[PDB]
RNA sequence: UCUACCCAUGUCCAGGGUGAAGUUCAGGUAACACUGAAUGGAGGCCCGAACCCACGCACGUUGAAAAGUGCGGGGAUGAGGU
RNA sequence: UAGGCCCAGGCGACUGUUUAGCAAAAACACAGGUCUCUGCGAAGCCGUAAGGCGAAGUAUAGGGGCUGACGCCU
C-alpha cells in the first residue's frame, strides 16, 4: 500500500531527541483540510513534558467552518490551537503573545533568579509537505530556507536566529514506519505529503471521486464542462480528448489540490 | 520622435529607436571633414589610464563653428543633418558671402530661415550676441567663457542657460545644472535650447548596440580579490555666487 | 597546436638587428660584451 | 559629597603621542598621569565634538582598557557643532564603528560651556560603580555555560568541565578544559558576550582564565 | 614570433526555413486601432556544411602525439573567425 | 547521409565570457534601476617634470560605488 520511510526520516527522530533540552517550545504543524488524520503520535510519544500550540497551515484551502469547528474542538480538548495562513500573514502575528504568555512562568522564575530574559527558543515540528519553511520565511522576512511544491525538500535540520527574539529549529517531515488505517493513508496520499511514484494513483482518484460524489454533489456536477454523475469512473474521464485510457486520472488529481475546485474539507 | 520595436526576439524586448524626423540630408560635405582614428583610452606612452573604452563604428570628424564671428554678412540654413560625435544635431549655413559653415541646431530650425550674428542682430533662435546686448529672461545655449574662444558651455543636447542679472562689466546667468555665476559682458552666446530634447528617453535594449558605441564591460570592485573633489583655493571662486548645492 | 616559434625574418631583424642594437645605449653595451668574448656572430 | 555619597576626582593635564613628546623633561608629569589611573576605578574619557575622532584617542582609552577598571566615554563641547536629529547617531554610530575593542561604555554627551545635561555625568557613574565590582552565583553561572556550547557543538574537540568566578573587581572567571591549547581566542571572545548578555555587567571589562584539566 | 587587451588597414561564411516595420486594397467607420488580401525582407531569430570551440564515453598513458584519436555535441550575419 | 518524445519542481530573464593542460556552472558580463563627484587648464588617472588620456567632448556629458530583464509588494 504506502510505506514511504526512508532514513533520512529515521535519523530525524533520534536528532530530535538528542537536542530535546535546549527546546523551549514547540508548534506542532497539522494540516487543516485532515485535522485528525495529520497528527503523529509516533512523535508525540517521544514529545512530552514541554508545552506545545497546533497550528492549522493551508488555512484559505479549507471550509472555514469546519476548520473553527475543528479549533474549537482542540480549544475544548485541552490544547491551545491556532489557524494560519503562511503565504499570506493572516494569524502569524498572534503567536508571538501566546508563547509568550506560555512562557512567563519560567521567564518571572529565572527573571527573580538573578538574570536578564533571553530569546524564545522554538521547534517547528510536522509531517512533509505542510508549510513548515515557509512559516519560518515568512517569519524571518528573510527567504532563508528552501522551499518547493513536492515533498521533502529539506533534509537536515537547522538553526534560524530570528533578531535576539526568537531561536527557531526546522526539521524534516516524519511519517510513523506502518499506516494501521488506509483511509488516512489515502487522505494524506491526496493532499501530497508523499513522493506519489510509490503508490496507486487510481485508487487515490477513486476515492476523490467518491467522496466528492457522496458530499459535495453540486461541485461535482459543475465539475468542467459537463454535468453529469453515473455509477462509474469512464464517463468524466474521456470528456477531452489513442487517448489516454486511465491516465487521465493524474489530471483528476492534478486540478483538486491546486483547487480547481471550491474551498472544501475531508475532516 | 520615439519608435517601440515589437518584441518579435528576446534581444529586441523594450528596445527603443529614434525617429530622425529632423534629417535632410544623408551625404556630408567634403570640405568640413577631417580624419578621426579611436584611441582605447591609451597615452603617449601606450599604458591604459582610462578604463571601460575602446572598439566601435568608425567615424569621421565634422568641423563645427563655436566661434561665429562673422558679422554681418546674413546666412541661410541649407540643411540639418545626424552627428556622430555629439548628441546634437548640426545644421549647414550658406552664407550669402559664399563661405559655408557648420553650427549647432537649436530647436525650431526651419530650413529657409534667415540667422545672423553680431552687435546688432535681432533677438531670435540661432542668432549669437554679445552678453551685453540680450535682454533678461531669455534662454541661450553656447555660452563662452572668455572672449575669442569658442562655446565651452551649454551645448549638449537639450540644455538651456539663462541670464538674470546685468551687474556692471559681467553678467549673472544661471546654467543647466542650477549653478549661477558670473561671466564676462564681452564674451557671445547663441540664442535658444539645443534641439534634439527627447535624446534622454531612448532605451539601448541589448547589450551589442552600447558595443557598437564603444563602451567595454564593467567589473565590479567586489570581485576583484561623500567627498567634495573642488579645489578649496581653486580660482574663480569669486564667481560663484550660488553652489550647486541642488 | 600552434608552437612558440613561427619564423619572421622582418620581425627578427627589426628587434634582434644589428641597428636596433646601435640605437639604444644598453645594446651598445650588449655589442661590446659579445665583442670581448670573441663571438663569431654578434647581433643577428 | 554627592547625593549623600562621597566622591574623589582627579584631573590628569591630557596625553599626547608618545613619539613627538620629546620635550625638556615637562612631559615628566604624564608618569603622575599615569599613576593616577591605577589609584581610580572608573575612568572617564573625554573626546572633542567640534573635531572628529583622531588615531590617538584611542590609543588612549587602551591604557584604561588594560588596566581592568571601568570606563565611561564621555563627548564635550556640543556647543561648536550642530545639535539637530541624526546628529545624535552620527557621532553615536561613528563611535561604536572604530571603538570596537570597548563596547559596554555608556555614551554621555554633555558641553561644559554652556553647562547641558551635565548633571547627568554622575548618574552614569554610580551604575558603572556597582558593575565593576560584582559576583554572580556560582550555580547560575554554571548552568548558563552549556547552553552556550550546545548551540555552538564547535569546540581533539576542546572539552568544558567546570566555571566559576574568583575576583570582584573585575570579574575573572576560570574554565576547567582538558587543555587550554585548544582555546581559541575567537571561541575565548565567544564566551565573554554570552556572559555579557547573560546579566548586565554593563561598562566594565571582563576577563577570562582558563586552566588545565588539573 | 606563444598567449591578454588595444590601434591602422584586408579578407571568409554551401543550402534551406520563419515572416517585423513600412506600403496598397479594403469589412468597420464619418476614417480609425482593428479583419483579411497582396507586396515587403527585419532579427546579438531557427535547422544545418566550410570555419571556430571543447559537453559525454572509449582508447592511448617507457603513447602516432611532453594534451591526440574515434563516435556523438555547441556557435555558425555576429558582444563573429582570421 | 537527415530531430527520439511527453510531464513536475528549483536556479539564472535571454544571446555571450571564464581556471591554455581536472572544475563550463547557479560563477563573470549584460540591457534597466539607484547613490555620489565634476562649471571646463573640469573631476579622475599615467608620469619627478615636461607631456598626455578624459575630448576636441561640456551636466540629456563624463569618472567612481551598489544592484541587475518586465509585471504585481519594498
Ligand atoms: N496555499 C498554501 N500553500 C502553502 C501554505 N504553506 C505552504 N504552502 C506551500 O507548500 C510548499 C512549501 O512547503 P514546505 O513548507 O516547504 O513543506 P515542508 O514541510 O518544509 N517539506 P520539507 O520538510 O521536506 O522541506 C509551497 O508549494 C507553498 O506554496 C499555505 O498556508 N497555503
Amino acid at each position: 500500500t504506502i510505506q514511504w520511510f526512508p532514513g533520512h526520516m529515521a535519523k530525524a527522530r533520534r536528532e530530535v531527541t538528542e537536542k530535546l533540552k535546549l527546546i523551549d517550545i514547540v508548534y506542532e504543524l497539522v494540516d487543516a483540510r485532515i485535522p485528525m488524520s495529520s497528527r503523529n503520535p509516533m512523535i508525540e510519544d517521544i514529545l512530552k513534558n514541554k508545552p506545545r500550540i497546533m497550528l492549522l497551515n493551508k488555512a484559505d484551502k479549507a471550509d472555514a467552518a469546519v476548520t473553527q469547528q475543528w479549533k474549537e474542538h482542540f480549544e475544548n480538548q485541552g490544547i491551545r490551537s491556532l489557524s494560519i495562513n503562511s503565504v499570506n500573514g493572516q494569524g502569524l502575528n498572534q503567536i508571538v503573545p501566546a508563547s509568550k504568555e506560555i512562557l512567563q512562568e519560567k521567564f518571572d522564575r529565572m527573571r527573580a533568579k538573578g538574570v536578564k530574559p533571553r530569546a524564545i527558543r522554538a521547534l517547528i515540528i510536522g509531517i512533509p509537505n505542510v508549510g513548515k519553511s515557509t512559516l519560518i520565511n515568512r517569519l524571518a522576512k528573510k527567504n532563508i530556507a528552501k522551499t518547493g511544491d513536492r515533498p521533502g525538500i529539506t533534509t537536515s535540520q537547522q538553526w534560524v536566529k530570528v533578531g535576539k527574539e526568537l531561536e527557531l529549529l526546522d526539521t524534516p517531515g516524519i511519517l510513523w514506519p506502518k499506516f494501521e488505517d488506509e483511509l488516512v493513508g489515502l487522505r494524506l496520499a491526496v493532499t501530497g505529503a508523499i513522493k506519489d511514484s510509490i503508490i496507486n494513483l487510481q485508487d487515490v482518484a477513486v476515492f476523490g471521486l467518491r467522496f466528492l460524489e457522496e458530499h459535495y454533489p453540486e461541485r461535482l456536477k459543475e465539475r468542467y464542462g459537463l454535468d453529469e454523475i453515473p455509477e462509474d469512473i469512464a464517463e468524466l474521464f474521456d470528456a477531452i480528448g489513442l487517448i489516454n485510457y486511465d491516465k487521465t486520472t493524474e489530471v483528476i488529481i492534478r486540478d483538486i489540490r491546486t483547487e480547481k475546485f471550491g474551498r472544501l474539507s475531508f475532516e | 520622435a520615439i519608435k517601440k520595436y515589437k518584441p518579435t526576439s528576446n534581444g529586441r524586448r523594450g528596445m527603443t529607436t529614434s525617429d530622425f524626423a529632423e534629417i535632410t540630408t544623408d551625404k556630408p560635405e567634403k570640405s568640413l571633414l577631417a580624419p578621426l582614428h579611436k584611441k582605447g583610452g591609451r597615452n603617449n606612452q601606450g599604458k591604459l589610464t582610462v578604463r571601460h573604452q575602446g572598439g566601435g563604428h568608425k567615424r569621421q570628424y565634422r568641423v563645427i563653428d563655436f566661434k561665429r564671428d562673422k558679422d554681418g554678412i546674413p546666412g541661410r540654413v541649407a540643411t540639418v543633418e545626424y552627428d556622430p560625435n555629439r548628441s546634437a544635431n548640426i545644421a549647414l549655413i550658406n552664407y550669402a558671402d559664399g563661405e559655408k559653415r557648420y553650427i549647432l541646431a537649436p530647436k525650431g530650425i526651419q530650413v529657409g530661415t534667415e540667422i545672423m550674428s553680431g552687435p546688432e542682430a535681432d533677438i531670435k533662435v540661432g542668432n549669437a550676441l554679445p552678453l551685453i546686448n540680450i535682454p533678461v529672461g531669455t534662454v541661450v545655449h553656447n555660452i563662452e567663457l572668455k572672449p575669442g574662444k569658442g562655446g565651452q558651455l551649454v551645448r549638449s543636447a537639450g540644455t538651456s542657460a539663462q541670464v538674470l542679472g546685468k551687474e556692471g562689466k559681467y553678467v549673472l546667468v544661471r546654467l543647466n545644472s542650477g549653478e549661477v555665476r558670473m561671466i564676462l559682458s564681452a564674451c557671445r552666446a547663441s540664442i535658444g535650447q539645443v534641439g534634439n530634447e527627447q535624446h534622454e528617453l531612448i532605451n539601448i535594449g541589448k547589450a551589442g548596440r552600447s558595443r557598437w558605441k564603444g563602451i567595454r564591460p564593467t567589473v565590479r570592485g567586489s570581485v576583484m580579490n561623500g567627498f567634495k573633489t573642488r579645489k578649496k583655493k581653486n580660482k574663480s571662486d569669486k564667481f560663484i555666487v550660488r553652489r550647486r548645492k541642488n | 597546436m600552434k608552437r612558440t616559434f613561427q619564423p619572421n625574418n622582418r620581425k627578427r631583424s627589426k628587434v634582434h638587428g644589428f641597428r636596433s642594437r646601435m640605437s639604444s645605449k644598453n645594446g651598445r653595451l650588449v655589442l661590446a660584451r659579445r665583442r670581448r668574448k670573441g663571438r663569431k656572430v654578434l647581433s643577428a | 559629597t554627592y547625593n549623600q555619597q562621597e566622591f574623589v576626582i582627579v584631573d590628569t593635564a591630557g596625553m599626547r603621542k608618545k613619539g613627538k613628546v620629546y620635550e625638556t623633561t615637562e612631559k615628566y608629569s604624564v608618569l603622575r598621569a599615569l599613576k593616577a589611573i591605577d589609584r581610580s576605578e572608573v575612568v572617564a574619557v573625554v573626546l572633542d565634538g567640534e573635531e572628529g575622532i583622531i588615531e590617538q584617542d584611542k590609543r588612549i582609552a587602551g591604557y584604561a582598557h588594560e588596566a581592568g577598571k571601568a570606563v565611561v566615554i564621555v563627548v564635550n563641547k556640543w556647543d561648536a557643532v550642530d545639535k539637530d536629529e541624526s546628529t545624535m547617531k552620527e557621532f553615536e554610530e561613528n563611535i561604536r564603528d572604530h571603538f570596537q575593542f570597548l563596547d559596554y561604555a555608556p555614551i554621555l554627551f554633555m558641553s561644559a560651556l554652556t553647562k547641558k545635561r551635565i548633571h547627568t555625568l554622575m548618574p552614569a557613574i554610580i551604575k558603572a560603580s556597582e558593575n565593576h565590582s560584582l559576583r554572580v552565583q556560582t550555580n547560575v553561572l554554571n548552568d548558563v555555560i552549556m547552553d552556550a556550547v550546545a548551540m555552538n557543538p564547535t569546540p581533539s574537540r576542546l572539552k568544558i568541565y567546570y566555571a566559576t568566578q574568583v575576583s570582584v573587581k573585575p570579574p575573572s572567571f576560570v574554565v576547567f578544559v582538558n587543555d587550554p591549547e585548544l582555546m581559541h581566542f575567537s571561541y575565548e571572545r565567544f564566551l565573554e558576550n554570552r556572559i555579557r548578555d547573560a546579566f548586565g555587567f554593563e561598562g566594565t571589562p571582563i576577563k577570562i582564565f582558563a586552566r588545565a584539566r588539573k
